[PDB]
RNA sequence: AAUUUAUUAAUGCAAACAGUACCUAACAAACCCACAGGUCCUAAACUACCAAACCUGCAUUAAAAAUUUCGGUUGGGGCGACCUCGGAGCAGAACCCAACCUCCGAGCAGUACAUGCUAAGACUUCACCAGUCAAAGCGAACUACUAUACUCAAUUGAUCCAAU
RNA sequence: CCGAGCCUGGUGAUAGCUGGUUGUCCAAGAUAGAAUCUUAGUUCAACUUUAAAUUUGCCCACAGAACCCUCUAAAUCCCCUU
RNA sequence: UAGGGAAUAGUUUAAAAAACAGCUGACUUUCAAUCAGCAGAUGGAGGUUCAAUUCCUCCUUCCCUAACCA
């Protein structure tokens, strides 16, 4: 009985695996495209702010907060 | 699980009880545990006492229920008021409800469903500037900002989402209130619930049905099988001592 | 009279330790001897007397190696001599 | 009693030989001290009557302190040995059927002693015309004195009582003892009013 | 002996075989999900971090 | 200094040993009732205190003691400094080579997630322990990212035991 | 001979430390290191001795063993023949 | 490390409020105080629900309690 249960558990878990990989691969691609978005936007905003004031916790915090609010304001509309 | 609250729950369970009269004809009550049980016999007995202790044929049966209103998890549930009409509503007439709705079609739905007091700013200002008494209040979400003025006045009796008294559909509490009878809660939160069931003249079967309805009504707050919700039940008339009902069969 | 390891750890110090029984002075009545005796006893002795249904049964039933008392053996001889005579 | 066990294994000695004990076998760990065990009750058969239990021949489970320091030394109880159980059991049969008279139960003796020294305040309302009958009077034992009286047992003065006054109720406890209690018919006062009026005031 | 910048974690196979391997990840980064060869099923399967063994 | 409280004193709990007490904040708004008070709009539920010592067991805190130790290198010892690992010179060309000799470093980080499995033949810090490199093969990868024992110099810790 | 008496016993205490260790004759026989509360000692290597097995040992011809860097050193390693 | 608990405005509390600080001012020689204003928050992520400080889940930080032996 123990052997049959372990084999059944593996079989069931391994029939789902092909779809799981598809989801995982897409998440990696999605994370690659999110990092690029972050790499771009954070740097520009933070860089400009630092150059103006002081040539940096306050400014970074503000930009790191307002951007979140903009996403939330869209989520509030949803 | 605070020691006092949980320990009392352990203690109240401990209180012994017995079936049937002891063999002895005359026995001191102290020498034997509580005995009288069956809900049918209990109602019949309460009628017997009414005759012996000359009193009104019709009296309020103020059933007090030691309902485990706590210990769902080690975190305890809280006191609410699940309002439902009994199968045969007793002859008491109660039609007191305040509805807050301003410049909305709900004003019509409020009065259409039998609201006693319906109004907006004018009604809110009356509550703050002058004394007025209603049993329960309801408000639509749009008026909650304005109603916040009466939060302090009502001392947490103002409508709250927790009691399902904030919502576009007012009839949650409004409609059912007149026929419905409120399951109020203890002030000391010792879990005993004083809830009238029936007038004494109501037939035993009708009172028995009225009892069962409350059993489901009270479990509504925590109808989980995780924690037993009922411990003891005392069916008392106004001018009589409480009798320990055998509520275990009727619990589920 | 024995030894113990401190904190029940064999790697710690070994200490001398004596466990003494709790002693009680109680009065008992012997039916065969029709006399009352004040004797120092333990709670075990009281339990054994209860299981024997009295002092006389306890004294007569209990073997010498279990009584562990010269006085107890003297009571046995007294009781047995009265029964024999 | 202290119960100990050895830390170190003792080598087997074999058949007909004594174990070889090294000085390491003197090291002991405390398994249990039996004085801390939950106390068990002592089963005794009563001889005379006691307030807690008093039916001669009743098998009672008492605290070992009570049985050993009071009941057994004084002769009020005996050990529940097979021999004693047989003797008391035989007596029970004779009481049920034979000449030996039936006796009150444990509760019956307690009630009789209470009923001997008690007065019943049968509060009756002024407004409604009332006639005192066994059933009504029986109710007042429960409310006032706390005694649960069967209606049939009560024997009233047999003179209809409709006026405040004093009378006598003859209570029969289990059919053997008849007690006559003083009866004080008084104007009924609700519990809250009576306690506030006098108990609080004085 | 230095600031703890990485941590050791146990990656557990999602095949239900129970085969596990230990990998090092940054403390601040999110839990690792990796495609790793599982000998029991003899093919690459998705693994998910379950526990943190120790701090590296 | 480490270890310890058996011992002694104090404290708590248990053990042992008596019983004592059982709990009161209305109010009629209407109506009844000569009063005194009642009907209605609750008149429920609920036991609480609790034995002084001596002795014994288990704990905690003190006192007073007990047992045991106080590393090495070193142009004498102490003081200072040093103690493991790697690169360079001394040691010019196979290997090896010292000084409290001369210099500079290490106690990681980063990328993989087949850093999977298995197996000829070898190297080796002068012993041992440990350490190092690997064909073929299985399974992968692959359609030319100097690709299948990652980059990196050192980047490190035996046995018992503990956790799982 | 009190930094803690004396006697007896455990006791032939233990001592990596010093001292001592008994007839004759012959033979082979000197010394890379590693670890160690270890450097006044040990264990493993190395050397040394005895017995046994079967096959090369020593001496060495060419050819051959790195750039970076200054003394472009005396030499070494490998090695048939003999 | 183990579980338990916790996370609210710059700060500290409450069931989305008050208090202080910042205060922009007014008034005090100066400064405090005082008065009136004004900014200000539900650790992070994901999900349920029309709506989540108020349901759940994982992670970070901190506390508690117990470890931290070899
Ligand atoms: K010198
Ligand atoms: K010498
Ligand atoms: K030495
Ligand atoms: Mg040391
Ligand atoms: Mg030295
Ligand atoms: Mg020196
Ligand atoms: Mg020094
Ligand atoms: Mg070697
Ligand atoms: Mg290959
Ligand atoms: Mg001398
Ligand atoms: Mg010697
Ligand atoms: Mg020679
Ligand atoms: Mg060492
Ligand atoms: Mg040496
Ligand atoms: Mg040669």
């Amino acid at each position: 009985q123990k052997r049959r249960e372990r084999e059944q558990h593996i079989a069931e878990c391994m029939a789902k695996m092909p779809q799981m990989i598809v989801n995982w691969q897409q998440q990696q691609r999605e994370n690659w495209e999110k990092a690029q978005a972050d790499k771009e936007r954070r740097a520009r905003l933070q860089a400009e702010a630092q150059e103006l004031l002081g040539y940096v916790d306050p400014r970074s915090a503000r930009f790191q907060e307002l951007l979140q609010d903009l996403e939330k304001k869209e989520r509030k509309r949803l | 699980t605070p020691d006092e609250k949980k320990d009392e729950i352990e203690k109240i369970k401990a209180y012994p009880y017995m079936e049937g009269e002891p063999e002895d004809d005359v026995y001191l009550k102290r020498l034997y545990p509580r005995q009288i049980y069956e809900v049918e016999k209990a109602v019949h007995l309460l009628k017997k006492f009414q005759i012996l202790d000359f009193t009104s044929p019709k009296q309020s049966v103020y059933l007090d229920l030691t309902l485990d209103m706590a210990l769902g998890k080690k975190k305890n549930v809280e006191p609410f008021t699940s309002v439902l009409s009994l199968p045969y509503p007793f002859a008491s007439e109660i039609n007191k409800v305040a509805v807050f709705t301003e410049n909305a079609s709900e004003v019509k739905i409020a009065e259409e469903n039998g609201a006693a007091f319906a109004g907006g700013t004018s009604l809110i200002q009356k509550i703050w500037d002058d004394e007025i008494v209603a049993d329960f209040y309801v408000a639509v979400p749009e008026i909650m900002p304005e109603l916040n003025r009466l939060r302090k006045k009502l001392n947490k009796k103002y409508p709250k989402l927790s009691r399902n008294s904030i919502g576009r559909d007012i009839p949650k509490m409004l409609e059912l209130f007149k026929n419905g009878h409120e399951i109020k809660v203890d002030e000391e939160r010792e879990n005993f619930l004083q809830t009238k069931i029936a007038t004494l003249d109501m037939s035993s079967d009708q009172i028995a049905a009225n009892l069962q309805a409350v059993i489901n009504e009270v479990c509504r707050h925590r109808p989980l099988n995780l924690g037993p919700f009922v411990v003891r039940a005392f069916l008392r008339s106004s001018t009589s001592e409480g009798l320990l009902l055998k509520i275990d069969p009727l619990l589920p | 009279l024995g030894q113990i390891y401190a904190n029940n750890d064999k790697l710690s110090k070994r200490l001398k330790k004596v466990w003494k029984p709790q002693l009680f002075e109680r009065e008992f009545y012997s039916e065969i001897l029709d006399k009352k005796f004040t004797v120092t006893v333990t709670m075990r002795t009281l339990d054994l007397i209860d299981e024997a249904y009295g002092l006389d049964f306890y004294i007569l039933k209990t073997p010498k190696e279990d009584l562990c008392s010269k006085f107890g053996m003297d009571l046995k001889r007294g009781m047995l001599l009265r029964l024999a005579r | 009693t202290v119960i100990v066990e050895r830390w170190w294994k003792v080598p087997l000695a074999g058949e007909g030989r004594k174990p070889r004990l090294h000085r390491r076998h003197r090291v002991y760990k405390l398994v249990e001290d039996t004085k801390h065990r939950p106390k068990e009750n002592l089963e005794l058969i009563l001889t005379q009557s006691v307030e807690n239990v008093g039916v001669r021949g009743d098998l009672v489970s008492v605290k070992k302190s009570l049985g050993r320091n009071r009941l057994l030394p004084q002769g009020l109880a005996v050990y529940a040995s097979p021999e004693n159980k047989k003797l008391f059991e035989e007596e029970k049969l004779l009481r049920q059927e034979g000449k030996l008279e039936k006796i009150q139960t444990k509760a019956g003796e307690a009630t009789v002693k209470f009923l001997k020294s008690c007065r019943l305040e049968v509060g009756m309302k002024n407004n409604v015309k009332w006639e005192l009958n066994p059933e009504i009077v029986a109710r007042h034992f429960f409310k006032n004195l706390g005694v649960v009286v069967a209606p049939h047992t009560l024997k009233l003065p047999e003179e209809p009582i409709t006026r405040w006054g004093e009378y006598w109720c003859e209570v029969t406890v289990n059919g053997l003892d008849t007690v006559r209690v003083p009866m004080s018919v008084v104007n009924f006062e609700k519990p809250k009013t009576k306690r506030y009026k006098y108990w609080l005031a004085q | 002996k230095s600031k703890s910048k990485n941590i050791l974690v146990r990656m557990v196979s999602e095949a239900g075989t129970g085969f596990c391997f230990n990998t090092k990840r940054n403390r601040l980064r999110e839990k690792l999900t990796l495609l790793h060869y599982d000998p029991v099923v003899k093919q690459r399967v998705l693994f998910v971090e379950k526990k943190k063994i120790r701090s590296l």
